[PDB]
RNA sequence: UGAGCACUUUAUCACCGUGUCCCCAAUCUGGAUAUUUU
């Protein structure tokens, strides 16, 4: 069966999240090192998120909407996780631990087992500077309202970076019942991918890929160095060179998909002698993951 | 004993009592005068020390290299070797500059 | 349903802003560096005051209105939020964390919630350099006067920069009760943008914009590089080459609308070659903001 | 060590020399007086303060103003290290950092 | 690299014609008495601060002004105009740091 | 236990001595991860150089194989302090102590 | 190198999970006189 894997980064811009609900004088983003430098960010379950709503406002069921009505947040639920009924959350039927037990596995047949089918990871930074502010500041009404917020004035300032960053995912999954469209939807959202962190009216930041890079989707689980390409710099092409080369002499190839970036500004001549197979090259990244998905579902 | 004890020390309450006295312009025989003055004195040290205390501990590790906040708390023939002492193995030094910085927060 | 997002720049000029609320004997200006370089400025919050007070002079109801009688900036309020009996400053019902309660929920049954229906970032400038000072002077009264000010002479100087700068913004909302005339009336504001961070009577700076782009406005949300166009040269035209091609052949186009900079001084042949569609050519910005407006909103 | 100490004697080297551009390059009018050295330390404080805050303000221009603008208005004095002075277009900050560190010590204040 | 010690050489050779050129007899008569050096110590200093402040006046210019300068003086430019290029393909890198600081603010 | 296995593999294999009874170095008393090997004997033979024969108690230390071998050799003695792995030490040693 | 002097502490293996928050921009101030020879 076939198995597929990507790599995607976003175009460089300043950048915020909110990490800390720590403290509130300062604002703290950084999360990880690298090889003694603080040059990394993100959580690798806030997409996860972003992936659920845009697929509620793609048509899919509304399996599980966040609410906000309470202090601290709540998310409601439909009668019961049933990965047939419905999408169940690309079918995320997760483990529901209690003392009640009765589940439906003595009634409805359902283990309550999962079907993850999905594989993801922290985004990484390609800068290090973390250790700039803006210094804005909040007021005190005292505008005999009935309502005082603080009843205070305070001199509080914040952090941001300019920074591009890369995102790897990988699928390694199978067509089954209802899954088709289900996949094929999931990879038509995959390519727009807004609204990640929450709300946010101060910053606005985007996650619309560039030079996305899929890897061996026929064969099986070969790939290495998912993280590779960076520092704006293309770096699959020597892969290209090094692992399952081009010519079918000492390495042959293997089909792979390349995005668009990496072929927008790059030597003409280079085209032609990418021709073993001629590979897979497009302009734009949302056009090769419609035919993506046909080759790899099969239809 | 002319070490890296008593010299850190000395500069840690050198720096926060110079600062105060630079941005509130004061003088503890005036906090001594009256209560009043006093307390909001002691208010004042509150929100210096703790600045500091908090910021020290946001650069970390070597990226703190021998560059800190206000050039170093900007501090004659013992500098030579005891800075040469300080450029390497910084590790200790840092550690031991919040005790300095504790020692110095008010009591209370 | 339709999404619009555009991006701006303003007319080169000297500018200072005052930033640094954090020392008296010098100013400092720069706030955010790029690529080892520091050429960026300015807060992405002042122009929603800016916004703010426009629409105040627009004959739109005074909801928070700025009073300077403390020595601390405090804003005074109406009875209450209320996105429904008026603008609501664009129905900006926001929090009110406080253990009073009793809120409008279980009396006017509001839950609070604030809307957004809108996004901006901060701008950036293209020029790196702010290493100038002009050394201004303050003088001593010693009139025998009823006041003294500071009963002393100081020799302090400032720092300036003369640049051009862009502006990002998205909205990507939808018409709903009382908004067509709201919204129609933000796109009207939008267009001159006077007054940005507060008041200045020594330096004198305007928004007002040229070479504006839109981009897909009737599409779901594709753009991509949003601070593309810099360096007084004209940057979407290879963008309409690369994304959504003119011609309809390897990559069908799309519905643009271009501002009147990138048409004023560029190829006349070009404006014959770019007519595919046609696309939407205009000599002054403020002109298309209209007719953008009654296609965008369909009114 | 002994790029230290040269940064040490560059340091008193370009302090004096204001001096003498603003007052006389000899101390020894301000020898046991109330308001000759009161001066002398005053005109002493206030040149060394602008001329650091100038320096710190560069904080991210760490390399650029180490070729430039750090090196030209203070007067360096060069003899035999030519090798010695060729990390300054590699380290480019630790340079900086006994910069600051020289000129910290010399701020003969109470 | 290597460029940087034979921009740091050819200085020396500079300010060294520039001494034998303004002045005469050159430092055969430094051993009469220390108090003509005085002068040609002041005279050697107030001519190399002079050129202090073109040389860093502006990039563009600082170059046409010191191609000619440095054309003049030396005997060895024989040597370095065939090699690297005419100091890689004419300005590059500011004029080495601009002229490695005047020869680190002429010593 | 097969899983998590340690072996024992030579490592800086030193010691020798005449047809007397062992004394000296005692075979412990040494510190970790450094030369004690080299440190104990090396300073005991510099100190014993006439006192005990260097000739048949060869050199000690794996790490001195890769620097200062030259300058502790022509110090000591050119004996037969070869020193480049154990099992061609061991193969002289057997040499050796066949016609012993 | 001598008489009480043994022979191993031995062999195997999963924590399932899932899931992040909204709000905000201040102020004023400028300066004085002065060249001649190869």
């Amino acid at each position: 069966n076939l198995n597929l894997f990507a790599t995607i980064l976003t175009y460089p811009a300043p950048a915020s999240n909110y990490r800390g609900e720590s403290e509130e004088n300062r604002s703290v983003i950084q999360k990880i090192l690298k090889d003694g430098q603080k040059y990394a960010i993100i959580s690798p379950e806030s997409m996860r998120n972003a992936l659920r709503e845009m697929l509620i406002e793609l048509g899919q069921p509304n399996n599980r909407t966040r609410l906000h009505s309470e202090d601290q947040l709540a998310v409601e639920f439909k009668e019961y996780p049933n990965p047939d009924k419905f999408a169940d959350d690309f079918l995320f039927g997760y483990m529901v631990a209690q003392t009640n037990d009765a589940k439906e596995m003595k009634k409805l047949n359902r283990p309550a087992k999962r079907d993850s089918i999905f594989r993801c990871n922290m985004a990484v930074a390609v800068n290090p500077y973390k250790y700039d502010t803006v210094f804005y500041q909040s007021p005190l009404n005292a505008g005999d309202s009935a309502w005082k917020n603080s009843t205070s004035s305070a001199l509080l300032h914040r952090e941001v970076t300019h920074t591009a960053f890369q995102y790897p995912f990988a699928l390694a999954g199978k067509d089954c019942a209802a899954k088709p469209e289900w996949v094929k939807a999931l990879l038509q959202a995959i390519a727009e991918l807004n609204g990640v962190a929450g709300g946010h009216a101060r910053a606005y930041y985007e996650f619309a890929p560039r030079s996305v890079v899929a890897r061996l989707t026929p064969k099986l689980v070969a790939g290495y160095q998912t993280y590779g390409f960076d520092a704006e710099g293309n770096w699959l092409e020597l892969s290209r060179l090094t692992a399952t080369d081009s010519d079918n002499l000492d390495l042959p190839a293997n089909e792979f998909w390349l995005g668009g970036e990496l072929v927008r500004k790059m030597d003409q001549e280079q085209k032609a002698q990418l021709e073993a197979m001629g590979a897979h090259l497009y302009a734009n990244p949302e056009k090769l993951f419609a035919d993506l998905a046909d080759s790899f579902l099969g239809v | 004993t002319r070490e890296y004890a008593e010299i850190v020390y000395k500069i840690a309450q050198g720096f926060v009592l110079s600062k105060l006295s630079s941005k509130h312009d004061l003088q503890w025989s005036k906090c001594k005068g009256n209560p009043k003055l006093e307390r909001e004195y002691n208010d004042k040290k509150e929100k210096v020390v703790n600045e500091a205390f908090l910021a020290i501990r946001s650069r970390t590790e070597k990226q703190a290299f021998i560059d800190y906040f206000v050039s170093t708390l900007y501090p004659q023939d013992e500098f030579v070797d005891f800075a040469q002492k300080l450029f390497q193995d910084t590790d200790e030094i840092r550690s031991l500059t919040l005790l300095a910085l504790s020692s110095q927060y008010p009591i209370k």
